[PDB]
């Protein structure tokens, strides 16, 4: 069942739909992915196979309905993840469990690869607190919770390799990479502290915040063509575009949505792709890094698309762009919002993009998957 | 009712015109002043005039009379260049 | 809106039926080939066919 | 005791993050850069009974594989296996000498695998004034080598020297030049082009001009300039311009017309200028000496070949600086 | 433009006129790596796990310094903004564009500066290093605004000269410590310096501030009140620009002289002499040289001292005699105990307006080449040659984009810059990108995607192809049997393809289980690309088949694979195993010539078979029992090639 | 007329890098144009084709001629469009 895009209705709450890495990859596209329950009787980790529309060279066609190939027990709820390999999956546990299964393609069963029982608790009173959120960059994966200590691992350690402590206890929603050796977070008052992954100890090593317009930081990414360019997505819909990599002032503030921002993706095989969700149920596309393809409706800043070359023209002058670190309003970032789509099912709270496919899972207990529109 | 075309055209058409008075070549900058000539003759309406107001137009052409004070004082000297400089600063 | 119906079934109708597309085949990879291609023309005719039927109906 | 009293030949892996030293103390020692840092010691065996003189890698697009020549008229070469893989436990990765090409009666003068972009071949040019050139036609056994060429030099072989290809209608070729000193042959350095019309090499050319001791050649990095430079570290400071002009159709590697020229003439060393070492692009020179100095080179906004730079093996180098004109 | 002839790239070790042994090095891609080798002596050597000391030689130190990294950072940022315009117009809008972004640049640079201020005064150690970063920066704003205005604006006479001022006030800012200092002394008027900070607002264009002083002076002193007076109603009466239309510098000369004209009658009328200072400021309001060089210390440089001789003698002053002006000013100024300076030649170059010798001094001048590539580009866009190039290689603009990006490439996430650099170089930039991808040691998987990505824009199949075979080795080599797979297909080389399904085949054998079979099933036409793979396509083809039971199809696939003699030695074996079950046909549909050409091929293998093994022997331990297999299996054939047969023809009844 | 000619749509090439070979290859005919000779074309095709892989495109050897052949006349009818241009200027 397809229309311009695969609904898979599983009957488990969705927490977690991302692709056992293919996009980039091959001479085939994505078909693989793995899927983790949250709130549902089993909270459980799932390998499962998507299969291409219609019928097509020498692959057993089908019109959808992807299907699991395994199935493992996860204790706890099943909140974040990351692909340290194709073979590798890190899960993070509700019950200080932090799993990575290595898991097959050969066999199509997961086995618990590795399982740090215990980590990530706050230092000045040594509390447990689950792992807000879970970044991998190999051999390094960079994890952090609302503890506000930050925990570096590898795949094969048992012990907490790495331990940024804190004293300031602070409640994170997204984290990502700023380096090799750098990482990034929003904070629930619309904070982005950064911390060296060399250098441990209490109390935040930097924090920076929103000037002017101050709203909550839900989700952080680096930017995949500039990692020192940093995107942040908030509780209002304000938008960010920064330059940072020392920073500390935004140098775009542009007010775009009014409603929360659960997550936004650059697309990977085409970073001026963004795919942004929202909890309302909304969802919209961005054709923009520091141009303009696509229009926008609610974004802040100035100017819309771009100037052509070759001159033919009344004799004109015209002005090079303003200082904008100078000023503190919306302005320059603009990076375009397209609504191919207002709230149809439940709020969609998880979206991914791998190459020029999409995946994305509703509190419905769907998944919606699209590959064409920005193809 | 050509006027009222011409009016039609706007911007873009006396834009055309415009670039090909200032910068076109010699022949065809006599036949574009000969067309304004005519046309302004008759036009009571004079959204020319307010356009090429506008656009700043003539700074540009006020300005290239510096450079036609550089031309011509060379052309006061023995032995003159050819005579399109003279055409030019005529037109 | 009989007419339009009627011009956009006879348009389609009039429209020949999607084709198997195979010629025979020398080599195993070509049979391989017309394989491909009647998956295509399967999914291809059965939609086309579908969409048909429910004008005509 | 090993490595500790002299060191006679020092590697590193392609890109840079692997290095090794071998000696005539008959062991060598592979040494790792951590990318967190650090030079440890990875490992350290014996190869071969003579002075070892030099070790050179195997590309890492074809595995970390170790070729080591020594006064052994043997050529070994070690292939690292690996004791565990696929996730948990790396188990210890051992060295295994893949096969030792015995092909010589002298002393061993240099070893040095090909470019990879038409295959990868390996050379090995003995102090006999003979060049053995194999490839593997194997492409899973990483102990055949069948032998494709030799060339008989008639002067002993000191150094050899692959020419970069980077042209659909490039063929490689080979330069050798010859720690021979006696002053009455008069070109130390030969040039042999693979002449593909005859499906096998032809000498493309030979140069005079040179009298000296050769220890070092160092080619141009192809890329799109036709013409190629060369420099030269035998007792002096020598580099070269060759343009092709043209080469006939079907005697291209026999016959070749290069538009040669000495164009950079420096004996500012004092000494038996050992070595001559380029930029990634071959576009800035450093150049060694006997005296334990080395001169560092950029060429200027004409071209001109000049030492930016003197350090002292036997004394302390000349300051740094960035406050000039 | 001359010779450039330098000395070593990095600190000299002492321990070198200490020890007396060999140096070896390390080409990497943007640093090269230094160590102690042991020639020139022999013996005691520091190696058992580490090196005696690895040394990171590096001419571009810039880079590793902390706040200077978030100058080039945001400096490529403004260069991309700049590029993306530079392509589009020419002329009016361009002046605009590089006006304004002039702006931009040295607003981040003071901005830097601000912030490496706050730097030096938390840390002394340090001060030192950030002061001299200090004084190399503003310099660099100097030179900066210095060629911005004499030719990014070009402008004429007199904005030029209010600009010189602007421009001399930002870089001098003693005046208003001066007077801060003499507004701390308890009496004003008595301090030696307070007629000093006077000249210093009027030199600097404060007229206002200099009358609001003048009139507290005039109220304190019943005498100079007069000359005071004199001097504020000269002030108020400044000729200024004459434009009816356009401006006119006759009328303003004209003016300005009997401006001059009036100070003198004043001073001799005596409202305007009679003390000293007064007089001497008239004295240097008509021009007077060598008090100004007495007051050498209220303008602490040469440029001042050529600005404050304009400004007073020729305010309207042209390029031809710019340069004298600035000669005189440089002999008068260093005529003393001073020796020239640096800084000084290069702004002598400046103002001799010579492009090559002045971007030969930047080079040189210049640690790294971000200022000089920026100044270059400026310049550029300005069109001052005719039509000049480096004619060493390429245009100066590909030199520092080369060097520079082989310094970011250095690091770990600067490597991408180059990219950018290079995504204006025409026909060089793909080559120099190739060069940088085989000297990096990749690692980083999502690096590897980012170049993958990058090679993609401008379809690099090759390099795609080397960095797909490399990954796929590593996977191997971690048993990363599907990610190698991965990187294969990628690759498209068919070679590794089936060189890994012999993998397949083995492991097969071995365990009895399809293995990524959910890889398999779905891989489309690139089956027809690998026959290993079409083998174990096909195969699993056969066990669902079969496994639903159509023997026709079945028997159609086994006799098209059979006679492409699929699969090796090891594995004609299992061809010949499968005809079993349509052995156990016990109701067949199948044509008697199809029962023909199905035993046709069987002995047909089976003698091909025999000899694989050797050519006219076999050796393979399997044979003999499977051997026996073949009589019983063929015994049952014929049986049921007698029921086909008498089925076949009483199928003709 | 105003006609264009059939896109190519090429399955085993990129069609950017085709026709980044055939301007870098194409050479000044006897007819007053620079357009690289059909034979030329073609085996310079089998030759680029050939020089990478040869597994199993053995059996595919005929799709390639084929497609071979109708970038051919893909050319030809580029020239049967183009030699009517002068001629229809000179009427």
């Amino acid at each position: 069942m397809a229309d311009k895009f695969a609904a898979k209705f599983v009957s488990h709450k969705i927490s977690r739909t991302r692709w056992r890495p293919v996009s980039a990859s091959s001479l085939q596209q994505p078909d693989v992915f793995a899927t983790g329950s949250w709130d549902n009787e089993e909270n459980k980790v799932c390998v499962w196979a998507t299969s291409d529309f219609g019928a097509t060279s020498l692959d057993e066609e089908y019109q959808g309905d992807p299907k699991q190939l395994c199935d493992i027990k996860h204790p706890g709820d099943v909140m974040d993840m990351q692909f340290l390999d194709k073979e590798r999956i890190v899960t993070g546990s509700s019950t200080g469990t932090v799993t990575i299964f290595r898991h097959h393609e050969n066999n199509q069963t997961l086995s618990v690869n590795q399982r740090w029982e215990q980590a990530h608790y706050h230092v000045g009173s040594n509390m447990r607190a689950p792992c807000t959120a879970i970044v991998c960059s190999s051999p390094e994966i960079v994890s952090v919770g609302e503890d506000g200590r930050i925990n570096c691992f590898r795949a094969e350690s048992r012990d907490v390799l790495r331990t940024i402590d804190d004293a300031d206890s602070s409640t994170m929603h997204g984290v990502t990479f700023l380096r090799t050796t750098e990482i990034l977070t929003v904070n629930s008052v619309g904070q982005l502290k950064l911390w060296d992954l060399r250098k441990q100890g209490n109390d935040p090593t930097q924090i920076f915040s929103v000037t002017g317009e101050r709203v909550p930081l839900h989700c952080v990414d680096r930017h995949p063509n500039q990692q020192h360019v940093v995107a942040t997505g908030g509780q209002d819909g304000m938008l960010c575009i920064w330059d940072v990599r020392h920073g500390k002032m935004p140098m775009s503030l542009l007010n775009a949505h009014e409603a929360e921002m659960w997550e936004v993706h650059f697309h990977p095989s085409n970073p001026d792709h963004l795919f942004t969700c929202s909890e309302d149920g909304s969802l919209w596309h961005w054709d923009a890094s520091a141009d303009s393809e696509k229009p926008t409706f609610l974004l802040g800043g100035r100017s819309t698309f771009n100037i052509s070359r070759s001159s033919i023209a009344p004799p004109n002058a015209n002005q090079s762009l303003a200082c904008a670190w100078l000023s503190t309003d919306p302005t320059k970032g603009q990076l375009e919002i397209t609504n191919l789509l207002p709230s149809s099912t439940l709020s969609v709270n998880s979206l991914d993009v791998l190459g020029q496919n999409l995946v994305c899972g509703t509190d419905a207990e769907a998944i919606y998957v699209t590959r064409r529109l920005f193809s | 009712d050509n006027l009222s075309i011409f009016e039609s055209y706007g911007t873009a058409l006396m834009e055309v015109v415009c670039r090909d008075a200032c910068d076109g070549h010699d022949i065809g900058r006599m036949l574009a002043l000969a067309l304004l000539d005519r046309i302004v003759s008759v036009d009571r309406q004079q959204q020319w005039l307010l356009y090429l107001s506008n656009s700043g137009y003539l700074k540009v052409l006020v300005d290239s009379l510096a450079e036609d004070d550089v031309v011509l004082r060379n052309l006061l000297t023995p032995q003159p260049p050819l005579l399109k400089a003279l055409y030019i600063y005529e037109s | 809106e009989s007419h339009e119906a009627f011009n956009e079934w006879f348009k389609h109708i009039n429209s020949p039926p999607q084709k198997p597309t195979l010629v025979g085949q020398a080599s195993f990879t070509e049979k391989v080939a017309h394989e491909h291609k009647e998956k295509k023309y399967e999914m291809d005719f059965g939609i086309w066919k579908g969409h048909l039927d429910a004008l005509t109906s | 005791a090993d490595h500790k009293d002299l060191i006679h030949d020092v590697s590193f892996d392609f890109h840079g993050r692997r290095m090794a030293t071998c000696s005539s103390d008959q062991s060598v020692k592979v040494w790792d850069k951590s990318e967190n840092g650090n030079w440890h010691c990875t490992a350290s065996w014996k190869t071969h009974s003579g002075s070892v003189w030099r070790v050179t890698w195997a590309h890492p697009e074809f595995g970390q594989v170790l070729a080591s020549c020594s006064f052994d008229r043997t050529a070994a070469v070690w292939e690292e296996i690996v004791g565990e893989s696929n996730d948990k436990l790396r188990g210890q990765s051992h060295w295994v000498k893949r096969t030792t090409l015995v092909d010589s009666r002298t002393s061993v003068t240099d070893v040095k695998f090909a470019p990879k972009h038409m295959g990868l071949m390996l050379a090995t040019c003995s102090a006999d004034g003979v060049v053995r050139i194999y490839e593997a036609p194997d492409v899973m056994n990483l102990s055949q080598w069948s032998l494709q060429h030799e060339i008989s030099c008639k002067l002993s072989c000191s150094c050899i020297s692959w020419n970069p290809s980077s042209s659909r209608a490039h063929s490689p070729m080979i330069a050798v030049g010859s720690d021979d000193s006696s002053p009455n042959i008069m070109g130390k350095v030969q040039i042999y082009e693979y002449n593909e019309n005859t499906r096998k090499y032809a000498k493309a050319e030979t140069l005079m001009s040179v009298s000296d001791p050769v220890h070092d050649i160092a080619f141009a990095p192809n890329l799109g300039r036709s013409f190629h430079i060369l420099a030269v570290a035998t007792k002096d400071v020598r580099i070269f311009t060759m343009k092709p002009l043209r080469k006939e159709l079907s005697s291209s590697g026999g016959v070749t017309k290069f538009e040669i020229h000495t164009v950079a003439q420096f004996d500012n060393h004092n000494s038996q200028v050992w070595r001559v070492s380029w930029n990634i692009t071959g576009t800035v020179l450093a150049s060694s000496g006997d005296d334990g100095t080395v001169r560092l080179w950029k060429a200027n906004y004409m071209d001109n070949w000049k030492c930016i730079g003197v350090l002292k093996g036997d004394g302390n180098p000349v300051g740094n600086s960035y406050q000039g004109f | 433009m001359e010779e450039l002839d330098v000395d070593p790239a990095e600190t000299p070790i002492p321990g070198l006129g200490q020890q007396n042994r060999h140096i070896g090095f390390s080409w990497g891609p943007g640093d090269l790596l230094l160590y102690e080798t042991l020639y020139q002596k022999q013996g005691n050597s520091e190696t058992a796990a580490r090196c005696p000391f690895m040394y990171l030689v590096r001419s571009d130190e810039d880079i590793y310094s902390p706040v200077l990294r978030k100058l080039f950072n945001e400096s490529h940022s403004i260069f991309v903004g700049l590029q993306k315009s530079a392509e589009e117009a020419s002329g009016k809008s361009r002046k605009a564009q590089l006006v304004q972004v002039s702006r931009n640049y040295r607003s981040v640079l003071r901005a830097c500066m601000e912030e490496m201020h706050t730097l030096s005064e938390s840390t002394r150690e340090t001060a030192q290093k950030y002061i001299s970063q200090i004084s190399i920066l503003s310099a660099m704003e100097l030179s900066w605004n210095l060629c911005e205005i004499l030719f990014i604006e070009s402008a004429p006479a007199g904005p030029l000269l209010i600009l010189l001022l602007e421009w001399v006030r930002l870089h001098v800012c003693e005046v208003d410590n001066i007077v801060q200092d003499v507004l701390r002394s308890e009496k004003p008027t008595e301090h030696e310096k307070f007629w000093d900070g006077v000249t210093g607002y009027v030199l600097q264009g404060r007229m206002n501030e200099a009358r609001q002083l003048l009139a507290k002076e005039a109220s304190t002193s019943a005498s100079a009140r007069s000359m005071c007076r004199v001097l504020d109603d000269l002030l108020k009466k400044m000729p200024m620009l004459h434009t009816g239309g356009t401006q006119t510098l006759t009328e303003f000369e004209l003016k300005w002289q009997h401006w001059r004209e009036e100070c003198e009658r004043h001073l001799q009328n005596g409202t305007f002499s009679s003390n000293v200072h007064m007089e001497a400021v008239c004295r240097v309001l008509l021009g007077d040289e060598e008090v100004l060089l007495e007051k050498r210390d209220l303008m602490t440089t040469w440029y001042h001292f050529l600005v404050s001789r304009l400004l007073f003698k020729h305010p309207t002053v042209k390029p031809t005699e710019l340069h004298f002006y600035a000669q005189s000013s440089l002999d008068m100024f260093l005529a003393g105990d001073s020796c020239p300076e640096p800084l000084d030649n290069i702004l002598l170059a400046a103002f001799e307006f010579d492009i090559h010798q002045v971007i030969k001094e930047f080079s040189i001048v210049s640690s790294n080449w971000w200022f000089v590539a920026h100044l270059t580009d400026l310049l550029d866009h300005c069109q001052l040659f005719q039509a000049h190039n480096l004619y060493f290689g390429a245009n100066m603009r590909e030199f520092l984009l080369l060097d520079y990006a082989s310094g970011l490439f250095s690091h770990h996430s600067l490597w991408q810059l180059g990219v950018d650099y290079f995504d204006y170089c025409p026909n060089l930039g793909r080559e120099y990108l190739k060069l940088h991808m085989e000297r990096i040691p990749l690692s980083t998987e999502k690096k590897a995607l980012k170049a993958l990505r990058i090679c993609e824009q401008r379809q690099m199949t090759e390099q795609v192809r080397s960095i797909c075979k490399t990954m796929a080795m590593q996977s191997l080599c971690n048993r990363r049997l599907g990610s190698a797979l991965s990187w294969s297909i990628r690759a498209k080389d068919a070679a590794f393809a089936t060189l890994i399904s012999d993998r397949f085949l083995k492991e097969y054998c071995e365990r009895g289980n399809f293995t990524d079979l959910d890889l398999i099933d779905n891989l489309g036409s690139a089956m027809l690309l690998s026959d290993r793979l079409t083998f174990l396509g096909k195969y699993r083809e056969f066990h669902r088949m079969y496994s639903q039971e159509q023997f026709s199809e079945a028997a159609s696939l086994l006799l098209s694979l059979m006679t492409a003699r699929i699969a090796p030695c090891s594995f004609w074996l299992t061809l010949l195993l499968d005809a079993l079950p349509l052995l156990e046909q016990k109701q067949v549909i199948f044509s008697a010539e199809q029962t023909y050409e199905l035993m046709r091929c069987l002995e047909d293998r089976m003698a091909a078979k025999l000899e694989s093994t050797s050519p006219d022997e076999i050796q393979k331990q399997d044979s003999s029992i499977d051997n026996t297999k073949v009589e019983m299996l063929r015994l049952a054939l014929a049986r049921n090639l007698a029921r086909a047969i008498v089925t076949e023809g009483a199928l003709q009844e | 007329s105003n006609e264009i000619p059939e896109p190519l749509q090429l399955d085993f090439f990129d069609r950017s890098q085709i026709e980044q070979v055939i301007a870098n290859c194409e050479h000044k005919n006897r007819r007053g144009q620079t357009v690289c000779n059909v034979k030329l074309l073609h085996r310079v095709l089998v030759a680029e084709v050939n020089a990478l892989q040869g597994m199993a495109a053995i059996g595919q050897r005929p799709l390639l001629m084929e497609e071979i052949n109708t970038i051919l006349q893909y050319v030809v009818e580029r020239n049967k469009l183009l030699q009517c241009l002068h001629a229809k200027r000179h009427a």
